[PDB]
């Protein structure tokens, strides 16, 4: 299988750099340009450049030149964009991505994104707290998971380690005293809950975290 | 720099009929025209690439049209699923330059929210702070007025409300709004409200809990 | 002076139920503590003294312990006649110092309020005043938000407002509101409207007179 | 809280001709409302008062209508020098409240900028820092761009640009354009040049200046 | 003349309180409703509340019950709005207001407004540089730049105000927790370099006045 991976998420002092990387795997990884987007938060997309991974041959966006150097390691099949004299307006997503016509169709493969955040403050792991609904009864029951005061974006929400998707909200993450809270609801029927373990599983990669919070009645 | 100029911010349709996007550059660019979609925290995918050819796992229901300045994207039989922000690219010059991006807007009939509200629990009054959340899922339109009471004495400081987009299945909204106080501020009160104000009923929705 | 410090400026529970209230005292005063009621209104009573012995009149309900430096006064079958403030004291140093005091508070269902508007007397018309009164009686909780309109305008000036404290026959809330105008402005205007806010509903309580 | 709602966030017209706002209430207000206009960096200024009434100084052609809950401002032979935000207000109810105001635009022809531009001074050398300004004055439509390019090549990094409102005199637009950069840094090119992409030309308005 | 004074701008560090001032003259003090209303940056207004200085009898926005506090000096004539537990939403725009009614017509007014600014960084001057045109038009524009002031807000003038046609003021940008803005104005080339132009900066929060002649 086709795969980009990235890191999920990179704190950076401003001033500083950054290299994300671009693992690759699955296809021969210097028969393709490697391109990459950066996208700000609530913002369209951009085109930073290109780097074929045969020679290290690059097209740059004028814009990012001084900015991001792209590199490549043929030896773990890895690209890297390097982005230096971090600012305020550096903190976005730098995707990966590739396109591939193989003589029948044409697929473009994506990598998962990097959330880049560039700012001072240190990294603080989310706290869970389950939403159970009070003592004080109908065929269906609201739960939900309370994310709070986190640092940087993102997190990633599931139920059930996936197994429950229909009826669930998770909510954009807003943005207080420095620090992020989102939260998250899922609604299953009455005879699951609470007969039923009903999970709310937390990830927050910059700080490493992985919190299984379970609703207990 | 090439200019890519999608008019409009939003595009609006019933579910399973049909939405066009344009596009419009800013020189000649022949057919050298992308399209991609993407979804609310996804990663972007291509769906159209030399203006009228789809990558492979598109649908037919998305057609690209258009050559040199002008160029169109169409969606047939759209459904929820279909929600998401569009953009148009050009790669004939150098550097690559993306549409603005347009996001699909799906009409259907009113909807009232379903309104939960949970008290602040037991954990996280440990930590000398408490929060009361406030659900109000699948209403349309996405308008909606969420209000505390802490003993019938409205309280706005403290409150974060957040709210998603428009539903993948139901074409829906939903909004989460949070009353964080203090652990002690807390405990001076009683009863803790959340009242819903939205154009489906004229009485407001009154969600509440005591101590 | 020794400091007699009340944990706590109100104690809730139930008709039926117990409550107890606690002093802290900054030096050692042995077992010479009192304890007192005072209902609104009135002189203060002595309940205890010696920290323990209760004063004739005083029923068991009210039981007292303590020595040195924590003491406690506890009211056992609690009922709406009890509601008052009650203060400790020490009487083993000079000068002698009392508590903050602690009002006792009773936990009861909702009640909605009576609510009865009253236009100017003739007898007040006759000195150039126009005082309209609302009475809102026996609620719960005592939270409640009224507000006066004249012919639609509302009117926050010009208002007085009183809260009883806690009913000492059913542990409800009372509130009187009256607004006052001059004769003219008075007579300048038709609809005289009091409208209130509680709890127990989503809709006012609207309580109105035209003086047409 | 009543709500006010003014519909439009922008409202448009050409110089000489008329502009109505409208504004919503949630609750009949009768015609205790009230209108504001408040130019940029300025004080806010009352209009109309009891939903029709002008306040002393304020000319005819500001007129007010409306009762109970639709009202509307219309503003007639209007001049460049009514550009501001236009701002409903309720006060027969408590809390006041305001809407959420209409900012006036005028449509007129488009108009190229006056390009300048402006090397350091050397009062800012002393500094260690170098900023360039560009001024783009009087063009129309806002929408605008600017690029520099140091020595021929774009330079988008440390550049401050700022938008003026439309201007009370003439309806048009400015922009200033900084680019900022260290004094080593400027010394250490040559060519300094200002591009203005606007409507108005296919080509964009270059000025340019050597260091030497 | 009827006249409310407010200072310009307020510094006040996060948690602590600061006191507004609107100081009444040319009127009877205690015979007017004496208003005061919020505008946060780029914001719309909000009613803070009402106070008669008569009695000191209030009305207020119950939003603002337990952060703002209203009061009156009537020996000196004077209104007070405290701010107490700043936040950052608590940086705005106050201003104080009155209506008068005299039987005939009906006049408001307002004070300048206070520019409050809730922030830990401390005060930092403006540097003033003028802008004058390369070497070697019937009409000539001239500029100043006004870079790496805080807080908020400074005024530029032209020739002390004799110069207002032809003047282009820029909103002010922040960058690194310091303001810029410029300022441009357009003369005929018979005025400069004949004639002095001079660009006035005044920023009250570090008690600042810059004259910057533009020198050829
Ligand atoms: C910045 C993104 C970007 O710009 N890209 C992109 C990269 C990765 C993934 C998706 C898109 C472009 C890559 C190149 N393509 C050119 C058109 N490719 C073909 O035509 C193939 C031949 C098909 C046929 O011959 N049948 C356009 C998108
Ligand atoms: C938040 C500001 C605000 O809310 N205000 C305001 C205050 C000061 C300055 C400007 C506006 C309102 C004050 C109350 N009302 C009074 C309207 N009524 C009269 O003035 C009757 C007399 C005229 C007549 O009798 N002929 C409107 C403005």
């Amino acid at each position: 299988q086709v795969q980009l991976q990235q890191p999920g998420a990179e704190l950076v002092k401003p001033g500083a750099s950054v290299k994300v990387s671009c693992k690759a795997s699955g296809y021969t990884f210097t028969n393709y340009w490697m391109y990459w987007v950066k996208q700000r938060p609530g913002q369209g997309l951009e085109w930073i450049g290109r780097i074929h991974p045969s020679d290290s041959d690059t097209n740059y966006n004028q814009k990012f030149k001084g900015k991001a150097t792209l590199t490549v390691d043929k030896s773990s099949s890895t690209a890297y964009m390097q982005l230096s004299s971090l600012t305020s307006e550096d903190s976005a997503v730098y995707y990966c991505a590739i396109e591939i016509y193989d003589g029948y169709n044409t697929m473009d493969y994506w990598g998962q994104g990097t959330s880049v955040t560039v700012s001072s403050a240190k990294t603080t792991p989310p706290s869970v707290y389950p939403l159970a609904p009070g003592s004080a009864t109908n065929s269906m029951v609201t739960l939900g998971c309370l994310v709070k005061g986190y640092f940087p974006e993102p997190v990633t929400v599931t139920w059930n380690s996936g197994s429950l998707s229909s009826g669930v909200h998770t909510f954009p993450a807003v943005l207080q005293s420095d620090l992020y809270t989102l939260s998250s609801s899922v609604t299953v029927p009455s005879s699951t809950w609470p007969s039923q373990t009903v999970t709310c599983n937390v990830a927050h990669p910059a700080s490493s975290t992985k919190v299984d919070k379970k609703i207990v009645p | 720099d090439i200019v890519m100029t999608q008019s409009q911010k939003f595009m609006s349709t019933s579910v399973g009929d049909r939405v066009s996007v344009t596009c419009k550059a800013s020189q000649n660019v022949g057919t050298n025209v992308a399209w991609y979609q993407q979804k609310p925290g996804q990663s972007p995918k291509a769906l159209i690439y030399s203006a009228s050819y789809r990558y492979s796992g598109v649908p037919d229901r998305f057609t690209g049209s258009g050559s040199g300045t002008d160029f169109t994207l169409t969606i047939s039989n759209v459904q929820s699923e279909d929600l998401a922000e569009y953009f148009c690219q050009q790669y004939n010059n150098y550097p690559l330059t993306f549409g603005a991006g347009t996001k699909l807007e799906l009409k259907r009939a009113d909807a009232a929210p379903t309104v939960s509200i949970f008290p602040p629990s037991s954990e996280q009054l440990t930590s000398g702070g408490a929060s009361v959340v406030c659900f109000l899922n699948n209403f349309y339109p996405k308008d909606i007025n969420v209000k505390w009471k802490i003993d019938g004495s409205e309280r706005q400081n403290g409150v974060l409300n957040s709210w998603t987009d428009q539903d993948s299945k139901d074409s829906t909204y939903s909004m989460s709004s949070t009353l964080t106080l203090t652990k002690d501020e807390y405990e001076r009160h009683n009863s803790y409200t959340c009242e819903a104000t939205h154009k489906t009923s004229t009485s407001p929705i009154v969600k509440s809990f005591n101590r």
